[PDB]
């Protein structure tokens, strides 16, 4: 039988990527892709988990989508300014304004060096 | 939809809707400019049983933007949905937009259903084989498979399959030039898109419903504030005799017998006068095979009170002069031997002239009594064997509500 062919807004593939990359995905705008690190990188993701680390690449502006990835540490921007969401071990959330054409890093290697993870990437 | 972008003023009576923020989204097309027509599952609690999306207003804020075949640009109008109708048996419901954009053309709908082997087309701005959300909605290529009770099964050919955020998109058919809604789209394999595999490539649409949309669109053209332009005759080729009458915006409607609303001066009488057939309406208006009138000549060569409807011989006009004789026309005959005539009325099968005295009696004319009481006294142009605009200007059949409400 076949499924209504409505859009719920949640990551195409997201079962898959959880398999092959370790990363995790839930739901976004749909204007945010994950895909490959190879002379393609707009938004890219450093992690000590799963397949180390993926790029995203941004269809359209305002984008955002609520990924999860475990033990975050540095982030690489370009043309655009991007705002992270990170949570604490504690369950504490807090946000940081990266500027664009720059890298950043994260709670571990960051100011508190804390094990941190990332909880939502939002495109300005 | 995976298929080539198309931007063209083809399709653009299209529409995407979303509902909430983020909740769901779909595709759908306009019928009319007040109106869009899509898939009730968008609607639903959930999707694989719209059964509970009722009628009224939408359950989370929803909006459409009409003609926006490419999103990254301001091209296109935005309206809100206030009120649904959903089909009372299958997956599709009409959305009712705040505000009318007018600049847009609706698709014409379908007389019947295409049949396996045809060629059909679909638009929407569903996921691609490589987007999640595309840019500019994209035109596929299906056929048909079958036909089934109120639905039309399709499949891609050449791959090209429905996939998500298609629901309630169109299926067209076009021929020389003109498009024609044949279904919408409610359910699909999926194959061939973003994230997800599979080979089949099938789906299946709802079946196009003319009835269902004119019925609703068109819901309140009479019930409101009507002249006393009221006529009866056959103008369907039914057998039963219909009613037409003038609104405020000058156009002369009917409203067919089972009152039924159709598609498309002092006083207004019909009638098959010249045995033709299709019911007509001092100049006279012939009908035709399509319920449309034709333009209208005198049928002749400024006293009369009141002119109605009389058969004689089988085929007629009485009309009652302000002398108060009353004379039947084909060649001309006295109807009554002296000037007694009192409201003129049209004819019925009673058993005969119906009339309203001024002291309300209802009476008919082989004088006797028609009705128990004399309550006809505020009674206007009184229609024909079952027989008043009513007070509230509302046809009422002796006195039963005829008009919806």
């Amino acid at each position: 039988e076949m499924p209504q062919a409505v859009e719920d807004f949640s990551y195409p593939g997201a079962a898959k990527i959880q398999a092959e990359t370790g990363a995790i995905l839930k739901r976004g705008n749909g204007h945010m892709l994950m895909t490959s690190c190879d002379g393609s990188e707009d938004i890219q993701v450093m992690s000590r988990t799963g397949q180390k680390d993926f790029c995203f690449n941004v269809m359209a502006k305002p984008a955002y989508l609520t990924l999860e990835v475990p033990q975050a540490y540095g982030i690489w921007t370009s043309a655009d300014p991007v705002k992270t969401t990170i949570k604490d071990t504690d369950g504490t959330a807090t946000v940081i304004n990266a500027p664009a054409n720059d890298f950043t890093g994260y709670g571990e290697a960051g100011s508190t060096g804390e094990p941190t993870t990332l909880i939502e990437l939002r495109v300005a | 939809t995976v298929g080539d972008p198309t931007t063209d003023a083809k399709l653009d009576f299209t529409a995407r809707l979303t509902i909430g923020t983020d909740y769901r989204s779909c595709s759908g097309a306009l019928v009319d400019t007040q109106w869009v027509l899509t898939a009730a599952s968008c609607f639903a609690d959930d999707p694989n049983q719209p059964d509970t999306v009722a009628a009224g207003k939408p359950a989370q804020l929803t909006r459409a933007t009409v003609g926006r075949a490419d999103s990254n640009i301001a091209n296109g109008y935005v309206r809100e949905v206030v009120e649904l109708v959903p089909h009372p048996e299958r997956d599709m419901v009409l959305a009712r937009l705040d505000k009318a954009i007018p600049d847009i053309a609706p698709v014409r709908l379908a007389s019947d259903a295409p049949t396996a082997g045809t060629p059909l087309t679909a638009v929407g701005f569903g996921r691609t084989k490589d987007e999640w959300v595309p840019i500019q909605r994209h035109q596929g290529a299906f056929t048909v498979t079958s036909v089934t009770a109120g639905a039309v099964n399709v499949t891609g050919q050449g791959g090209d399959a429905i996939c998500a955020g298609d629901t309630g998109g169109p299926l067209l058919q076009d021929k020389n030039g003109t498009l024609h809604l044949v279904g919408v789209n409610n359910r699909s394999m999926q194959g061939g898109c973003y994230g997800s595999e599979t080979t089949s490539t099938d789906a299946i649409a709802a079946m196009s419903d003319a009835d269902f949309v004119t019925q609703t669109v068109n819901r309140d053209l009479g019930t409101g504030n009507l002249s006393d332009l009221v006529a009866s005759a056959d103008f369907n080729s039914d057998g039963r005799t219909d009613v037409a009458a003038v609104l405020e915006d000058g156009s002369l409607h009917a409203f067919y017998a089972k009152l039924e609303y159709g598609r498309e001066m002092v006083q207004i009488i019909g009638g098959d006068f010249n045995s033709d057939g299709n019911g007509d309406i001092l100049n006279l208006y012939t009908g035709t095979a399509t319920g449309i009138l034709n333009k209208s000549k005198p049928m002749w060569h400024k006293t009369i009170k009141q002119v109605t409807r009389f058969k004689f011989n089988g085929r007629g006009l009485v009309a009652q002069w302000g002398d108060g004789n009353l004379y039947g026309y084909y060649t001309k005959v006295k109807m009554w031997p002296d000037a007694t005539w009192t409201r003129l009325t049209g004819t019925a099968d009673i058993n005969d002239l119906t009339a309203v005295r001024d002291d309300g009696s209802l009476n008919w004319y082989a004088a006797r009594k028609l009705w128990p009481d004399n309550t006809w006294t505020p009674m206007k142009r009184i229609i024909g064997g079952d027989i008043a605009v009513g007070g509230q200007s509302t046809l009422l059949l002796y006195g039963i509500a005829m008009r919806p409400a």
